């Protein structure tokens, strides 16, 4: 309940919290021993969870179908944009040690600060995936994104954008020490 | 009764024998959560016959968990049903009923898949190619330092003890280079000549560190010095020596 | 700090299961008599087996440093 939760939060889609492709983490099992506005409070919460497989999704499905090696190094910031959250659900676990009694609005509660930033970095993902943007251009719509208006999905972006001006600045080592280009053939 | 009774009253049995659990029960919720998930059961239909098993705790299967992943097989739960390590799903454990929990171990059995394939690689020698065997060679130096991690976590269980969310999270970055090695061992068991069935490896193994080029490629590079070996020993004997090492034409060169 | 998989829910907590392979000196006694039970299952009732324990660490260590000498 405030593990099971915690674990379709995660990467599982669970069985309780169905993963459905039209609409993802649906309870629909009325649990009497859940209050009948926890539902509700479960539907304000399950589209972090969704957002939170979707992140996974990507990360799991691709390493062609989405490469040159800028997406490779999106990958590897999106692993760890999703870090502090695996952080979050291990205090919740251990809140839990301390006091069981508490609420699924409590749970939803302490998770209200990454519905701040999971919604905001999910629309540039659906527009990586949307539009044919896969090369360096994806250190641009990152960078249009990453001056945003809020601290946390600042932070976020710029893990994803530091990440692949890395690879960037390899590639001009190699172009100012080798003299060599197409070091990744074209983008 | 006596050294029975004390064997069952403090220690398991009553998970390769189907009997009832002696985990400690009470009433209502942790405790015995039974009445309350037998009401549930019933109200929804449990189709025709109650959802009930021989019932295991929690941290039978972490161990299990981390033998399975440690590199040893074969386990009560993780049969090898055909080829492939699966979840033994004629387990109950109560709440989830299971399902989730198959989930979750579904995709814990796969990743112990891709260890069953680097120990079986391993056990085709142990109980000559000379470029497979100086890369099994590799493959026991990281397994060596990688199965210590897991006995160091497993102590921990018994000294109280922790939960199979921290353990898993635990094993991070090992998995991540461990999904690295499946892609590395795919091209070594793909295959006619010996020179071929070599460089379809050591050609995937030096286009890989381009790939990453973290901790993943210094592990790869550590991996690949230690697969040419054979060839740069060959190619000195064919410096000093004045002769190609012949190995039914293991080298390059025809000759 | 684990909370078990089996129920969830305001525990009171109990420690963990221990095993079977854990502590693996003090539970000879009584499997040395359950080995004798199941080799007399097959040998009809009467093969036996002595030394279902004996003696110590240190007491057998002196009498087989005593055997090399030639004290018996």
């Amino acid at each position: 309940m405030i593990h099971e939760l915690l674990l379709a939060l995660s990467g599982y889609p669970g069985s309780i919290f169905t993963w459905n492709k039209r609409s993802g983490l649906q309870v629909s099992q009325d649990f009497p021993f859940l209050h009948p506005s926890e539902t509700s409070v479960l539907n304000r919460l399950c589209r972090l969870g969704t957002d939170y497989i979707r992140f996974t999704e990507f990360i799991e499905q691709y390493t062609g179908g989405l490469h040159g090696i800028y997406l490779r190094a999106f990958c590897t910031g999106l692993d760890s944009v999703l870090q502090p959250y695996r952080q979050a659900l291990l205090d919740l676990e251990q809140e839990f040690l301390g006091d069981p009694h508490l609420s699924i609005s409590h749970v939803n509660y302490f998770l209200d600060q990454f519905q701040l930033l999971f919604p905001s970095v999910m629309v540039v993902v659906e527009q990586i995936k949307s539009q044919k943007i896969h090369g360096c251009q994806i250190l641009e719509t990152v960078y249009k994104h990453s001056c945003g208006g809020l601290p946390p999905v600042r932070s976020a972006l710029e893990k994803i954008l530091a990440v692949c001006h890395g690879v960037m600045y390899k590639q001009l080592s190699a172009w100012m020490l080798h003299g060599l280009l197409l070091d990744q053939h074209e983008e | 009764p006596d050294d029975r009774s004390w064997l069952e009253h403090h220690v398991v049995h009553q998970y390769w024998t189907a009997r009832p659990s002696q985990f400690p029960h009470s009433l209502h919720l942790h405790s015995n959560l039974a009445a309350v998930w037998d009401q549930h059961l019933y109200s929804s239909d449990p189709l025709y016959v109650p959802d009930d098993r021989v019932l295991v705790t929690e941290t039978q299967v972490i161990r299990e968990t981390l033998w399975l992943l440690s590199g040893v097989k074969k386990l009560f739960i993780f049969q090898l049903i055909d080829g492939k390590v699966t979840v033994r799903n004629n387990i109950i454990v109560t709440h989830l009923t299971h399902s989730c929990l198959r989930s979750v171990l579904e995709q814990i059995a796969a990743y112990g898949q891709v260890v069953f394939r680097l120990q079986e690689f391993i056990d085709e020698v142990m109980g000559p190619f000379r470029t497979y065997q100086a890369f099994m060679w590799a493959l026991y130096k990281y397994f060596i330092s990688f199965k210590e991690e897991l006995a160091e976590i497993e102590k921990c269980i018994i000294n109280t003890t922790i939960t199979l969310a921290i353990v898993v999270d635990k094993l991070a970055p090992r998995l991540s280079q461990l999904k690295v090695l499946h892609k590395v061992f795919s091209t070594g068991v793909a295959e006619t000549r010996n020179v071929v069935r070599a460089s379809h490896l050591l050609n995937t193994l030096y286009k890989a560190i381009l790939e990453y080029d973290e901790q993943t490629v210094s592990l790869l590079f550590s991996l690949w010095v230690e697969t040419v070996r054979p060839y740069l020993q060959t190619v000195d004997e064919w410096i000093v020596h004045g002769h190609l090492w012949d190995g039914a034409r293991e080298f390059i060169i025809q000759r | 700090k684990r909370r078990c998989w089996e129920r969830v829910g305001c525990p009171p907590g109990h420690r963990e299961e221990p095993y079977l392979t854990e502590a693996g000196r003090d539970a000879f006694d009584k499997f040395c008599r359950l080995h004798q039970g199941e080799l007399q299952l097959l040998a009809g009732g009467v093969l036996q087996a002595p030394q279902p324990v004996l003696v110590k660490e240190c007491e057998l260590v002196k009498d087989v440093l005593n055997v090399l000498i030639g004290v018996v």
